[PDB]
């Protein structure tokens, strides 16, 4: 009846990111 | 409960093989127990099963007028015919007398409401022309308050 | 096959007076037919009383509507259980003398 | 808006011909005859 | 229900129904009571048969009958379709403006973000 | 200075083409059906001399009336003497 | 009287019956609204 | 003998439109779900959002220095060629409606220093659309924040 390797970067760089954007709501 | 078979199992097939739709009848049909006989008149018909002492010109007004003291005067003597002679037969005839009266008086009523009807018909067709002809003028009238705003921008832009 | 046909006419037109009847089209999924394809098929087959001059012949209208519903290949799903088969039933009749009581309420 | 359906039913309920019955039953009153059981 | 037809069959029916009752009623109960429905009786009876007079002349003559109204409902489709036609011609109007009108708005919104 | 008016006029024109166009298109919806009302009046009769569509004045619960036909007529139908 | 155009009277209409009467009118009939609600299934 | 109706309404929706429409449609909504838009309004609902979109853009500060506007399809393709593109819709229109991101998307690429993959892994694309969509809430300005 997958990943390159290059998250190790990518990511800090979000990071970075979310440390000087934080969500509005 | 029970479905049909032999007339629907050559359905999944394709071409013009299919079988088309029966065409329209024109006989009478015998499904129920009315009979319901084909082409008859919308008026009721009281030709079968009842007797006619109807006149040619065919007007219920003054066979309503006439009607009403019949059965009163009827009813008036049915009263007194049963100490009359309560043995005779003939009450039971007038009851009954009564009751074709009784067929009658309905049957004749009827005739009216199909005239009635047809009245029905033609308001639907008169409030419409009423209503279109506001919508109309409205959505003009609309139209130009837009049209003198246009112009007074026009007057107050090159100035 | 003239009688054949003056047959085929009748029971088909009584089968199209019968699925007004919503209790019918319960014990129809309840004993179980509705489950296979061919009878998707014919419903939707049946879909050619929508003329006018074929549509004179038939008496209940609320045929077509129930019809309409069924054909959606989602609501024959439904309806199997009876508390919404009630519901289905309740609906309609309590229009018929809202009808009615428009009279009574004006 | 410009036209819209409007509540114009129970105005138009009032009219056509002689049929539709004067609705004298507010006169028909102040009478009190007949009583069955 | 507002209609004429009702009322006046609605009369019958209580007079039929009235009358077989009381009679058998008279009948079946029998001084002082048998005068008194006597006149009760008499009277209502008198009410209805003045009643169905009365309804009698209300309704509509052999004159202007069903054919009639079926003719006058004919020139009468002439002139609803020509009405209809009144709007097919006040319509396109200001399709055409606004048309117009969204073509000066975007020339002027592309001349705005050009102009930079 | 301009977008507020085109704005209004804009806005203006829109809701009143709309309405023309929801009227319209019922208008062109009546107009795919024409039809005889000679026959109008007999199927309302047709539907209407049985007690189908309309309720009864002088209905209670348990009146055997129903809108669909019902147990009594498809038994009684040709459907349960052409079963055999 | 031959081949008659007649729109259905639209005068009443009903969303779903409800006991003693008291039927349910909700007609947005609002423009803004309308696209908005086609606009969402996309 | 009595006859109580001849329901015309009933007739004439039933005989001129082949349905029975005078029904509560509560049954049909809660059983069955609604029905998805036809091709044809499809095209309709399209053009008004063009002009809808047009005016959130004008009446406000916009940069059109590095962006490009597109006003196709009701959407708003918005996009800088050195790093990115955008492509967006609005719902709304006279009243204010928080931006919304249909898509966000990177520009740059070498296959080299990454290998034969792309840069970033569609777990973090998803991820930085959904926090823009949140700076854009407080919506102070459309396009300069």
């Amino acid at each position: 009846f997958s990943s390159i390797f290059q998250r190790q970067r990518v990511d800090a760089l979000l990071l970075d990111l979310r440390q000087k954007f934080p969500p509005k709501f | 409960m029970q479905y049909i078979k032999e007339y629907t199992d050559e359905n999944i097939q394709e071409g013009l093989a299919p079988k088309p739709p029966p065409p329209i009848k024109d006989s009478y049909m015998m499904f129920g127990n009315q009979f319901q006989c084909d082409d008859l008149i919308i008026r009721p018909l009281e030709s079968q099963g009842i007797e006619r002492l109807h006149p040619m010109q065919f007007d219920h007004k003054k066979e309503l007028r006439k009607l009403n003291m019949s059965i009163l005067i009827n009813f008036l003597d049915l009263l007194d015919i049963l100490i009359r002679s309560p043995g005779s037969i003939k009450r039971e005839e007038k009851l009954e007398d009564l009751k074709l009266l009784f067929v009658h008086v309905h049957h004749l009523i009827n005739e009216y409401r199909p005239h009635q009807a047809r009245e029905t018909l033609r308001v639907m067709m008169e409030v419409q022309k009423r209503q279109r002809l506001e919508t109309a003028e409205r959505f003009q009238k609309h139209l130009e308050r837009v049209i003198e705003m246009i112009q007074n921008c026009l007057a107050s832009l090159p100035d | 096959d003239d009688a054949g046909n003056r047959l085929r006419f009748q029971l088909e037109l009584e089968f199209v007076q019968c699925l007004a009847n919503p209790n019918y089209l319960n014990f129809l999924a309840q004993r179980g037919y509705f489950k296979d394809k061919a009878f998707v098929n014919y419903l939707k087959y049946l879909l050619y009383w929508k003329d006018p001059e074929y549509a004179k012949y038939l008496k209940y209208p609320q045929c077509l509507h129930m019809l309409e519903l069924l054909q959606y290949e989602h609501f024959r799903k439904e309806l199997v259980n009876a508390q919404c088969a009630k519901f289905i039933d309740e609906q309609q009749i309590l229009h018929w003398q809202h009808y009615s009581r428009k009279r009574m309420r004006l | 808006g410009c036209s819209m359906f409007a509540p114009l039913k129970t105005l138009p309920s009032q009219y056509l011909p002689p049929i539709k019955l004067p609705e004298e039953c507010i006169y028909r009153q102040s009478w009190t005859v007949g009583k069955l059981e | 229900m507002a209609d004429r037809l009702t009322q006046l069959q609605d009369a019958v029916n209580s007079l039929a129904d009235q009358f077989c009752n009381a009679i058998g009623v008279l009948q079946q109960c029998g001084a002082n009571p048998t005068e008194e429905y006597a006149q009760l009786f008499a009277a209502l009876i008198a009410r209805t048969a003045k009643d169905i007079d009365v309804l009698i002349d209300s309704l509509p003559s052999e004159e202007s009958t069903a054919a009639l109204q079926a003719a006058s409902l004919y020139k009468l489709e002439e002139e609803n379709h020509e009405a209809a036609t009144c709007l097919e011609d006040v319509v396109y109007r200001g399709d055409m403006l606004l048309e117009k009108i969204q073509s000066a708005l975007a020339d002027i919104a592309q001349s705005q973000l050009k102009t930079r | 200075q301009l977008q507020k008016q085109l704005k209004e006029a804009e806005q203006i024109l829109a809701t009143a083409v709309y309405q023309a166009k929801e009227k319209l298109k019922s208008i062109e919806k009546a107009r795919k059906g024409a039809i005889s009302s000679e026959e109008i009046i007999k199927y309302a009769h047709r539907i209407s001399a049985s007690n189908a569509v309309c309720a009864p004045l002088t209905w209670v619960p348990g009146d055997p009336r129903r809108p669909y036909p019902t147990d009594l007529e498809m038994r009684s139908g040709l459907l349960g003497q052409m079963n055999n | 009287a031959v081949r008659i155009s007649i729109e259905s009277a639209c005068e009443k209409q009903v969303h779903e019956v409800g006991l003693d009467g008291t039927e349910t009118y909700l007609p947005p009939l609002s423009m803004s609204q309308n696209l908005a609600r086609l606009a969402q299934r996309i | 003998a009595r006859l109580p109706s001849f329901a015309i309404p009933y007739a004439i929706d039933v005989l001129t439109t082949g349905s029975y429409p005078r029904l509560p449609t509560c049954i049909r909504d809660k059983i069955i779900p609604p029905d998805p838009i036809t091709k044809i309004e499809k095209q309709a609902t399209l053009h008004q959002l063009n002009q809808i979109l047009r005016h959130r853009l004008v009446t406000t500060d916009l940069p059109p220095q590095l962006a490009n506007l597109t006003v196709a399809n009701g959407r708003v393709k918005f996009r800088v060629e050195g790093e990115f593109e955008a492509t967006l819709t609005v719902m709304g229109d006279d009243p204010d409606v928080p931006w919304r991101l249909l898509k966000l998307e990177i520009l740059v690429e070498d296959k080299e220093t990454g290998d034969g993959r792309a840069l970033v892994h569609s777990m973090q694309i998803s991820f930085i659309h959904q926090l823009v969509q949140s700076r854009l809430f407080a919506d102070e300005k459309p396009l300069q924040d």
